[PDB]
RNA sequence: GUGAACAGCCUCUAGUUGAUAGAAUAAUGUAGAUAAGGGAAGUCGGCAAAAUAGAUCCGUAACUUCGGGAUAAGGAUUGGC
RNA sequence: UUCAAAUGAGAACUUUGAAGACUGAAGUGGGGAAAGGUUCCACGUCAACAGCAGUUGGACGUGGGUUAGUCGAUCCUAAGA
């Protein structure tokens, strides 16, 4: 309603959700994927220096560095921490498809988490080392 | 350094009225003297003692006749006497509990 | 009665500023005889007249 | 007939929607009006203690509830036009919600 | 009984604009003073003794200018322009009679 | 001016001297046609210019 | 006190509380605001508003009287403990 | 802006008290220079004036009040006369 949540959350001004974040972060190929795209001339950086976190082009590489050194990028890596939210857990809590949002919940606390965790952790040490 | 200070109170016009009680007050005194930041620590250091119409605080470790008015007030307060009766002092280091000035009723 | 002068002599007289001086509302015949700094004295030695703390600006926060 | 009893007054929907810089003295106002309608006298008087319990919080600061007590008594002089008026005084309770009109016995 | 404290101070204290007159400079009444301790719960004898002594002590004794001056006023013409006796009066010092 | 000179001060003095109405036994004379001060100044109505 | 600050905002000393009032809350005004989707299609003309703004760091073209242009432009950030 | 009392024939506007606010030290504070000339202060007091009111007033009526070897003028010279 008011100025500021208007112009910011505008629709036309969306960002990249975190489900589709976390799934960006899942595979490794993805991660490859969206580490080594092509010259770009229409994103910042010719389509480089891209953080997956925060779904956000830098214009340089030391752009990018001061960024993972930063608070907003340390709040939206804790946001990617848990479950990602999907409407499985709304009709869950609804008390609908509880089997299958108890299954979804097994497999990310089996699989497909621990898989996003080990991605990360070689995602950081690369940009360490890069940066 | 830690020589003894004595303080006294006299609760003589507030006893004879009725309206106070000294063994209440040296007891609060007792529970509620701080040294070095607690209560309930005044070995050999404060000794505080009464006979019906002197309250006596023999005190070696930071003391003040400022606090001592402090503690007195907040007695007071709690037993619902800050309206009526207040601590005067008439010389240094002595003390009195006085009552306000009263019109009679007429 | 218009008490005016009297507030201002005690304020004068109390040595603080005219918002800092209690003239008793139920001795206004007594305060209305009162035309000198003499009288006002005696006033304010009686306590018919009475100087106010000030207002506290504490820095505790500061 | 000489009464008292213990009122609540919403001013809450009274002051709805009124300026800020009119709210307390609305609420004056309004008390003046309850105290009337409640007791039938043209004449109330407010005590400045309650006065005080309106402006608390300042010109638009009034409370939602208020606890009155409201005495109607015998005008004394012979000069006044009405033989009986209300005083109002001002109730300091812990809340003033959940409250029925009372009668407070006379002693 | 807690909450109705906080409420009656409250209504009582009003410290950002002005502060609290002194008790030691003002002075109260017996009446209140024996409702308080009542309420307190203590036994009022030696308070009351003290003050019938003072109503005692405090007596109304008439003289001869209570007698004489007690019920009259005046005892001098007043002036139309509340002068002094020796006052000048610019305006009416010509005109001796009060007719004129 | 609080710092003025004699000849000022000498003239403010007799516009003070003169600033009156009449004397009430003046209307009693016989034939009196004075009935109010015609020349009368005031500090806010007419300046005195000097 | 905040803050670079005789800024703005709040407070102590001191000083005021003056300026016709009361009740209602139609239209039209004067002063101030917010608005989905679009984004100058409005208009003689982006008039008016909006957007920008402090500080720290990265970075900064043509042209030039070599002194400038420059806070060019463009980016990262900012609480509390 | 509000409440009670007092005064008064009469009080939204006077006085005291009770409150709510404001100037916020580049003041709505405390003094002066030019100018004004009694406006200062007390007592009395409301016809007219204070674009409402008035018991109030810088209004109307009658008085009181300005004390210097050391503060100024006075003396010196300036542009000039
Ligand atoms: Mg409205
Ligand atoms: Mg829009
Ligand atoms: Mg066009
Ligand atoms: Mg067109
Ligand atoms: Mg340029
Ligand atoms: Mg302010
Ligand atoms: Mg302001
Ligand atoms: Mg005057
Ligand atoms: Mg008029
Ligand atoms: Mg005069
Ligand atoms: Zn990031």
């Amino acid at each position: 309603m008011g100025r500021y949540s208007v112009k910011r959350y505008k629709t036309k001004r969306r960002t990249r959700d975190l489900d589709l974040i976390y799934n960006d972060l899942s595979t490794k190929e993805s991660v490859q994927k969206l580490l080594n795209q092509p010259l770009d001339e229409t994103k910042p950086g010719l389509g480089q220096h891209y953080c997956i976190h925060c779904a956000k082009y830098m214009e340089t590489a030391i752009a990018l560095k001061t960024h993972l050194k930063g608070k907003v990028h340390k709040r939206r890596v804790k946001e990617l921490r848990g479950v990602p939210y999907t409407q499985e857990v709304s009709d869950a809590a609804a008390g609908y498809n509880l089997n299958k949002f108890l299954n979804r919940v097994q497999e990310i606390t089996q699989s497909v988490g621990p898989e996003k965790e080990s991605n990360e952790a070689l995602l950081k040490e690369h940009l360490d080392s890069t940066l | 350094q830690k020589i003894a200070k004595t303080f006294t109170v006299d609760v003589s016009s507030p006893t004879e009225n009725g309206v106070f009680d000294p063994a209440s007050y040296a007891k609060y005194l007792i529970d509620h003297i701080k040294v070095e930041g607690a209560v309930g620590n005044l070995g050999n250091a404060v000794t505080v003692t009464e006979d019906g119409t002197v309250v006596t605080v023999v005190s070696t470790a930071k003391f003040s006749g400022k606090y001592l008015k402090y503690l007195t007030k907040k007695y007071l307060k709690k037993n619902q006497l800050r309206d009526w009766i207040r601590f005067v002092s008439t010389k240094t280091n002595e003390y009195r509990l006085a009552f306000y000035q009263v019109t009679p009723e007429e | 009665a218009n008490l005016r002068t009297q507030k201002r002599l005690a304020a004068s007289v109390v040595g603080v500023g005219k918002r800092k001086v209690w003239l008793d509302p139920n001795e206004t015949s007594e305060i209305a005889q009162a035309n000198s700094r003499n009288a006002i004295r005696k006033l304010v030695k009686n306590g018919t007249i009475v100087k106010k703390a000030v207002t506290v600006h504490s820095k505790s926060r500061t | 007939d000489v009464v008292t009893r213990e009122y609540t007054i919403n001013l809450h929907k009274r002051l709805h929607g009124v300026s800020f810089k009119k709210r307390a003295p609305r609420a004056v106002k309004e008390i003046k009006k309850f105290a009337k309608l409640h007791m039938g006298t043209d004449d109330v008087r407010l005590a400045p203690e309650l006065n005080q319990a309106i402006w608390k919080r300042g010109v638009k600061g009034v409370e939602y509830r208020l606890r009155l007590r409201i005495s109607r008594k015998r005008n004394e002089e012979e000069d006044a036009k009405n033989p009986l008026f209300s005083y109002v005084e001002p109730v300091l309770v812990a809340s003033a919600k959940g409250l029925q009109t009372v009668v407070v016995e006379e002693d | 009984r807690q909450k109705t404290m906080i409420a009656e101070a409250r209504n009582r204290k009003s410290l950002k604009n002005k502060a609290i007159m002194p008790r030691s400079k003002l002075t109260k009444s017996f009446g209140k003073m024996e409702e308080h301790m009542s309420t307190l719960g203590h036994d009022m004898s030696a308070l009351q003794d003290k003050q019938n002594r003072a109503a005692r002590k405090n007596r109304y004794v008439e003289r001869g200018s209570d007698v004489v001056f007690g019920d009259q006023d005046a005892l001098t013409a007043s002036t139309e322009n509340g002068v002094k006796l020796r006052q000048t009066d610019r305006l009416l010092d010509g005109v001796a009679d009060g007719s004129m | 001016a609080a710092q003025k000179s004699f000849r000022i001060k000498q003239k403010m003095a007799k516009a003070k001297k003169q600033n009156r109405p009449l004397p009430q036994w003046i209307r009693l004379r016989t034939n009196n046609t004075i009935r109010y001060n015609a020349k009368r100044r005031n500090w806010r109505r007419t300046k005195m210019n000097i």
